[PDB]
This record gives C-alpha cells, structure tokens and sequence, in this order.
C-alpha cells in the first residue's frame, strides 16, 4: 500500500535516477556507489535551510560516485552515454582543507548568524572525504549584510549561504531569483526507500524462519499423520464406550 | 508475465519521464532567458537603475565557426554584468518580489584582475581569448578571469597534450569535447549547444510540451488500472492458496467421520435383527 500510494510524488523526483548498462559483468558493482544525492541526509534543522541547501551542492547533485579511476573510465566508455553527467572517482579527488582559524574567527565576529555546511549535514564515515570534496569548502550566514561585509573582507574569503538562496563567494559573485526546493520531496523519497528496505528485509529473515519452520511442519506432518490415526482411534474407543 | 509486462511498460515510462524532464528543463531554461531578457530590455530602458551592463554576451564577438566550441566551453557567457553591489541587489529583490526568473550575477567591483597577457602555446593551438575582439578593452582582463586556459585542439591530440603535457589547461575541441582540470569524469551525451554568439534553437512549442504532460499522465494512469488489476489477481491467489489447505483438510475429517458413521452404523445394525427376534420369540410366548 505505501509502495503503490507514493509513486504521485516520483513524478517530481526524477532528475535524480540513476540508469545506465552493465559494460562488464565480471566488475564488482559495489564499487559504483550511486548517486550522491540519496547517499547522504540532512538533520531537522536542515529544513530552515532547506533553499540554502540546493546552492551548497548545485548541480553537483547530479553526481555518481566510482571507486578508481581506470574503472570510472571503462564504465564511461563502454556504459553508452546517452546524457552529459558528471562521475566522481575516489581515488584521484583531492581534498582541500580550510583552516579553522579563519573560521572561528569569522563566526567570532558575526556572533550566531555564522553555520558550517559539514557540521548541517549528515553522511557516511567512509565517503567523509568525498565531503571535503564537495561539502568542506562552503558557510552559511543568516543576515544579508553579514554575508555582505564578511565577503568584502581580504583574509576572510568565505563561500557563505544567505538563507534567501544568496550565493556570497569570497570573490564578489552573487546569484538571486526565484527558481524550486526539491530536497525535502527527495528528504521524503529517501526514508520512504529507507523505511522499505527495512521491511523488505525483515519480511525476508521471516520468511526464511517461515521455510524453517515449514520443513520442521513436513516431519510434524509425518508424524501428524500417525497423530490422526490415534485421534480416530480415540473417536471410535469413545463411540464404543456407549455402543 | 502479467506484471512482467507491467514492470516493462512503466521503465518505457520512467524513461519517458525523464526525457520529459530534460525538454522541461530546457524550456525552463529558455523562458528564463526569455524573462531575463525583458529586464535587459526594460529596467535599462527606464532610467531609473545606473551602471547596468547587462550580459557577458553583449560584449565582443568571437569567430562564428567555434559557435558550439564556445556554447560546450562555458555557459557563464549568460552572466550578468553589473558593476555596484547595491544596485543588483536592488535588482534581485525586486525581481524576487514578482518572481521573475532566476540566474547569476557579478560584480565588476569585486572583479579580481590578473594579468591577460598570452603565454606560449605549443603544438599550435590557438587561444580563443585572442580570438574575440572587445569593444571595451577594459573588460578584457575580466574576460581573464572568466576564460582561464582557454585553448582548442583537436586531430585527437588531446591524449598528449590535454592529459598531461607540460600543463594541464581547459582545452575546448573544435568539435566540443572539454577536458576539465578538476579531475572529475565528465559524463558525454549527445545534448546540442549552439547558438551564443554570432559573428541552436531547439525552441517547442508549449502544446507540445502540454501534450507530452497529457500522454504521460494518461500512461501512468493506465499503469496504476494495471498494476490494480495486479493486485486484485494477487488477493484472488490468496485466496485460492488459502481455500485449498482448509478444503483439503475438511475433506480429509469429512471422509474419517463418514468412516466412523459407517463404522458406528455397522456396529448396530445387527441390534435390529436381534431386538427383532428377542421381540418376535416373546410374542410366541403365549402360556400364561
């Protein structure tokens, strides 16, 4: 009933699919993780950000994460591109640090109105770099006029959010207008599939415990068999008692 | 094979979907323009705002040969180019408060200069910085902050040169494949890109986008009727698999407690005849 009453909503969630072939069966699939969309989630607060939130990826989005290189570029070749994407490797992505001085500092001056995007976020231990990556380089600040002065600042080049969706990068660029949040509808999406899999997962250790229990019912019935002919017996021994 | 066929027609639809998507996301594109543009045409025209330049593309022409070279190379030839921070921000506002479009902006204030000097490039690529030719060569050096590394190759020598010669720069081919220096697979396609600078349009009409809205609302309609119908064959399989087990069980104690009627039944039918001939000797007995 949940997986058939849900589907109105994949209308909307559909830039977001990932398809492609099989170039190679004997590679190992595990290495292709998906997309880093449902790869990662946001806490409740989040939702206060949620506009913000589409900025800090971008169309990064969009992007399917590989383990190495050599395979990233066979499953390119030979995968039959049909759509311009963009894939991640692991393997030769570098991670580019910021210095937590600068940071500190800066939300010493713009006291409560200053977020870290690492710290909004929530993801897997494993993939951690891959946020360095994509997720380790960009601020959030509320107030429009602290995003404004504190891009205008030589040493403090922060690639600060405005919650209006107001892209402040360190080097004066800006964005506006209206364009829209489709994160909470994939927010829903995800712990729908989520909440599946769990189930789906616990209907299937039932049913194998099922098929347990149905071979101990095979013997039960073997022996169910003889059980039968003991009650018959005791049916006619009751009947003859008054015959 | 029923669903089968069900789970086959809906991928059809999911493709389908997206695709729709893709041609959605162009239009929407398009009509941004199309509604940016107005403001290009109407809040310079009015007077009231100062300093607005207004596209990156009303600016220099390049060759018209590299059309599609310079459409696969960078999109950001769609910025706007404005000059003080207050009047776009004014601009933004006002356009949020009637929601008329969405795009990105820049600043010539906060525009980091650098020097726009041509470097040695062998192999005889040419550099398409050279290439345009600025009305105002004071925009030049901006030009340099956009179009960094800007070359072209091709005859496949991208392999030597583009991949790692004596350094990596963002080479563009003639044809349009772009080797980025971030590192990251850039996924091809088949997706056109023309029509930015003249020295394309895959504009549709809206009915027929409409229509594409109405037959994939009709298709996925016709799905869920199917994958209902589905359903009510499954429940129907439930029922069957669960009328056979109880059937088969009460034919099973049906036929044992015919049996034991028939048992019971043959047990006391002798004590007809032997009431009978108990009754019929006592009769004869007629002395007293």
């Amino acid at each position: 009933q949940t997986c058939k009453n849900s589907e109105y909503l994949k209308r909307r969630v559909t830039n977001l699919e990932f398809n492609y072939t099989k170039p190679y069966p004997n590679f190992e699939a595990s290495f292709v993780h998906g997309v880093v969309g449902q790869l990662f989630q946001i806490d409740n607060d989040n939702i206060r950000y949620a506009t913000a939130l589409q900025t800090c990826a971008g169309g990064r989005l969009f992007n399917v994460v590989v383990q190495d290189s050599q395979t990233a570029t066979q499953l390119l070749e030979r995968g039959r591109l049909r759509k311009r994407v963009t894939i991640i490797p692991l393997d030769k992505i570098y991670t580019r640090p910021i210095s937590s001085q600068v940071l500190d500092l800066a939300k010493k001056i713009a006291p409560g109105k200053v977020e870290l995007a690492i710290n909004l976020i929530r993801f897997d231990e494993s993939i951690t770099k891959a946020m360095e990556f994509i997720f380790g380089n960009s601020l959030i600040c509320e107030d429009p006029e602290t995003a404004k002065k504190i891009t205008f600042h030589p040493k403090i080049r922060a690639r600060s959010i405005t919650l209006q969706g107001d892209v402040y990068d360190p080097e004066g660029t800006l964005s506006g207008g209206s364009r829209e949040s489709l994160l909470v509808d994939i927010q829903k999406y995800n712990q729908i599939q989520k909440q599946i899999e769990t189930i789906q997962a616990d209907l299937n250790h039932v049913t194998e415990e099922l098929q347990t229990q149905y071979a101990t019912s095979q013997k039960t019935k073997t022996i169910q068999s003889d059980l039968n002919l003991s009650l018959h017996k005791l049916d006619l021994a009751k009947r003859n008692l008054d015959a | 094979s029923a669903h089968l066929k069900l789970k086959e027609m809906q991928k059809v639809l999911n493709a389908h979907r997206q695709r729709a998507m893709e041609a959605r996301s162009s239009l929407s594109k398009a009509q941004n323009k199309s509604k940016v543009l107005t403001a290009l045409s109407r809040l310079q025209k009015s007077g009231r705002i100062n300093g607005f330049h207004g596209r990156l593309g009303d600016l220099g022409v390049i060759d018209d040969s590299f059309d599609v070279a310079i459409s696969t190379a960078c999109p950001r030839l769609d910025d706007v180019v404005v000059d003080t921070v207050e009047c776009a921000q004014h601009c933004i506002d006002y356009l949020r408060k009637n929601k008329l479009g969405y795009a990105r902006f820049i600043l010539l204030d906060r525009l980091r200069q650098f020097n726009l000097q041509p470097i040695s490039t062998p192999e005889n690529v040419p550099r398409l910085f050279d290439l345009v030719k600025p009305k105002n060569p004071k925009f030049s050096n901006a030009f340099y902050s956009v179009l960094r590394d800007t070359l072209v190759a091709q005859n496949l020598k991208q392999a030597n040169n583009v991949a790692y010669g004596k350094k990596r720069f963002r080479v563009v081919t003639v044809d349009g494949k772009l080797i980025d220096i971030s590192g990251t697979m850039s996924g091809g396609g088949n997706h056109v890109a023309k029509g930015l600078m003249k020295l394309k349009v895959d504009d549709y009409t809206p009915e027929e986008v409409d229509k594409i809205e109405r037959e994939l609302s009709e298709r996925e309609n016709n799905f869920r009727v199917a994958s209902d119908t589905v359903h009510e064959m499954e429940e129907e399989l439930k029922k069957l698999r669960d009328h056979e087990p109880d059937l088969e069980s009460q034919i099973s104690k049906a036929e044992m407690e015919a049996d034991s009627l028939a048992s019971e039944l043959t047990l006391a039918e002798q004590q007809v005849k032997e009431a009978e001939m108990a009754y019929v000797k006592a009769v004869s007995d007629k002395a007293q």
